[PDB]
């Protein structure tokens, strides 16, 4: 039996589908989500890690002429000097006073260790949902991992479920993201091969193991001071390190909708956004024959007390009259209130209690006990805490229903004004009639 | 096979594919007499060429008709006052400059 | 020095960017594509290869009664009969006359060899350009591989090029494709677990090495004919084989825009669609000082002959007056023409010849020798071949320019009618005028 319904994509919301197949007792199937991983597809644009400046020992070919021997290493700089007098310990480095050259050379390379300390710069475009869902109908008390796209078809002890595409496609990850260790920053990294010295990605590698190492870092050499053998260079410090200090707020601390962020298989979890359409197929065995399903007559509501708190702050007692005992489904058709129980026991005595949470001062809903109905009402009260450590257990519907105390006053004044207006128009039309004919 | 300006690619047998291309080689005459220049363009986008030529011809005819319609209206306005009571036209001394001399006179 | 331009994504089109840096001699930077792989992302929905029907020898527990021992092999079918009389050569098969059973069983399995024959059923969604570009400004004559997505910044001897996102996102691959050996069909394969016998996907392996094998094939046994020990079965022939015979026209022979298709890294190459924006940053060393570049004065066109053929069928000679000898850039600012030479050698004699292709009977393009300008014109002729073996070397601009013979004639006719209309307007105005005052 095909049934299509939509659940709010909110973790820990005890949703209760109420299927009513003709010829069988109404069946309530309670189910809720427990975690919704949202993995976005990734492409590794490039990997950045702190550079390491290699400076081979200067080659001083004194009273000769060393020439600038160019290379192709990352940001390789080769500078040849003249008229230098190295002063190695213990006296002059060689006989000749002048006409001596130092072949200074330096170049950049990936840090000796950044297989452990790199910062990926993925580029994520497409999302892909994945949710763990708990379903309890009859007695299965089962949980299953599913892909919310409308294709994966899970089966839970008979009944087969297919969760449709998410109502929305909002994704917290921007087009470009950066993943360092445990955070996913919404940076806008420079295009590969165009990093600037000092900012992010001054040193860019195509992949952690590959060796291209575009290393624009403004490495500039300088003339060694007289009487020494240094190889001075004025390089702009690590661009990656300055990124660490100026990283800014990560996405883990500003993801909308309380989207918890995990890193290794980069994903956003528990994103309370949109609704999940679900299609279910049920074998007849899951249902109950009407004849053996206890019937109910003289159904009524009696709300002992209702406090529209975040939790189940409302208790209502249903007075009924049945033919036998047993158990069967109970549901509230309207969403202004949500019931804690899903199936209630029916005894000979016509008294069944239920707990309902609500968010309206004067709620009303059609309670469906087993098979009958009862238009329900309540004069709910507000709680006084201002703060609670548990999520909301009631759809945030506040617009009261007709016949409530607030609107009953509105209707009273509206009716009085309407009667006054109706009186005025009746006299006016009467005067018009007698004035015409 | 057709070979539009974009070109075509045929793959006879196991031989490697070969690509051809058709040049703008319409019949008719290049820059020259108009009755020969529309022919040169007719062959490059025949539908566009014929659509343009009729559009030009119709607009030209409308302009010619408007001018003639304007000229006759001027004659009507100019000749009506002179010939209401009298037969007089200043016999082509002032019958030319102002409006159509075509009064019988 | 930033400079952003757009090139046509047509293989072998000698595009010629012209950068005018004030305070420096203008530099023509010619570049052209040579191959544009268009690789989309894939998701291996499943694998289909010709099935094989395993039929274990019947277990005739005659002189007794065998029972149907059910299994769970792909499309497993076990059948048990009664009152059968095998005749295994040399006489009856057991001392009974009747009361014998044959336990026929048969099931489907992937072919012995389909690691070499499987036909993938990928599901490609997103594209990813990748192009090889050859650029020769001054003297570099270099070729580079680049990702055309606006994020790859290739450096070519100084200058830095970034090939922005492709103007058009058109992709020859539909949402669902099929790759057999060397062709990529745009089939619409059934989703996993829903194939039908005879057609594509009768036997669907989730992966070449994985073992699930949903092989719905309508395997059906039949009662063995008396007096023999065969195991009859009626199975719909290989659904994969039927697809091979009736595959139809592959995408390799109907891809739009002449897109050649390669399979292994499934991709479409040489797709001549859209425009590639190019942003280039250059070092001032590449440019040339004005004080050093030769100066040009009194520039004027003269087209010896223009035939708007596919190749460079138009020759124009520029007469000038210089102060020294050297080389510098030439470029046609308008698009109705495309020069073959990029840098022309300027000599003391005021005569330099150039070649240009076009597609307009009366093109008008202002060439730019070295530093000066000269409006240019020609009375082009059409060629007579109807067919050529090389791609067009001119942007397909056919609309003529005013002052052309075709436009001059309509100008002549239009002006005459306008003057006639104006004269009528003046005559009418005077007529109405003399009537009023």
């Amino acid at each position: 039996y095909e049934h299509s319904t939509v659940m709010p994509n909110v973790v820990g919301f005890p949703y209760k589908a109420h299927i009513e197949r003709p010829g069988y007792s109404p069946l309530t199937l309670q189910m809720q989500v427990v975690e919704t991983s949202l993995e976005p597809t990734l492409n590794l644009e490039y990997i950045t890690c702190e550079y390491k400046t290699v400076v081979p020992s200067p080659y001083v070919k004194c009273c000769g002429a060393s020439e600038c021997s160019t290379k192709e290493k990352p940001d390789y700089q080769c500078k040849v000097y003249t008229g230098v007098y190295p002063f190695m310990w213990g006296g002059a480095y060689c006989f000749c006073d002048s006409e001596n050259t130092q072949l200074s050379e330096a170049y950049v390379d990936r840090s000796d260790v950044c297989r452990h300390d790199h910062a990926s710069a993925y580029k994520a475009h497409t999302a892909s949902l994945k949710a763990k869902v708990r379903v309890m109908y009859g007695n299965v008390n089962q949980t299953v991992d599913v892909y919310v796209n409308g294709d994966h078809a899970v089966t839970i002890g008979g009944t087969q479920f297919i969760f449709g595409p998410l109502s929305s496609a909002w994704t917290p990850f921007d087009n470009k993201i950066v993943v360092y260790k445990d955070e996913v920053f919404n940076q806008d990294f420079p295009p590969y091969g165009s990093g600037q010295p000092g900012r992010f990605g001054d040193i860019q590698s195509r992949t952690v193991e590959s060796n291209d190492l575009y290393a624009n870092t403004a490495l500039k050499l300088a003339r060694p001071s007289p009487g020494m053998v240094h190889v001075p260079y004025t390089q702009t410090p690590s661009g990656f390190k300055y990124w660490l200090k100026e990283k800014g707020t990560a996405l883990n601390t500003k993801a909308p909708f309380g989207c918890q962020i995990k890193t290794n298989p980069v994903r956003a979890m528990n994103c309370a956004v949109g609704n999940i359409p679900v299609s279910m197929n049920l074998p007849d065995s899951a249902f109950t024959r009407i004849v053996e399903a206890p019937t109910i007559i003289d159904l009524t509501c009696t709300v002992a007390t209702c406090t529209h708190s975040s939790d189940f702050g409302g208790v209502l007692t249903l007075t009924y009259k049945t033919n036998k005992n047993g158990d069967c489904s109970v549901h509230s058709h309207s969403n202004v209130a949500t019931l804690q129980e899903a199936t209630a026991k029916v005894k000979t005595a016509g008294k069944v209690t239920l707990h309902f949470s609500t968010a309206s001062a004067s709620p009303s809903f059609v309670v469906s006990l087993c098979s009958a109905r009862a238009t329900c009402s309540a004069s709910c009260e507000p709680p006084k805490d201002h703060i609670v450590p548990y999520a909301a257990s009631h759809s945030n519907v506040v617009f009261p229903d007709m016949s409530g105390t607030a609107l009953s006053w509105v209707q009273k004044i509206s009716g009085g004004l309407g009667a006054f207006a109706i009186g005025a128009i009746l006299v006016l039309v009467v005067v018009t009639c007698i004035g015409l004919r | 096979i057709p070979v539009p300006v974009d070109g075509m690619e045929y793959h006879w047998g196991n031989n490697d594919p070969v690509r051809l291309w058709s040049q703008l080689t319409t019949e008719g005459k290049p820059h020259g007499w108009p009755h020969q220049i529309v022919q040169y363009y007719y062959g490059l986008y025949p539908a566009a060429t014929v659509s343009a030529v009729v559009g030009m011809s119709l607009l030209a005819l409308i302009s010619i008709f408007a001018s003639c319609y304007m000229l006759v209206a001027a004659r009507s306005k100019c000749l009506t006052p002179y010939a209401l009571t009298p037969g007089a036209a200043v016999p082509w001394t002032l019958g030319i400059l102002c409006c159509a001399p075509r009064a019988h006179a």
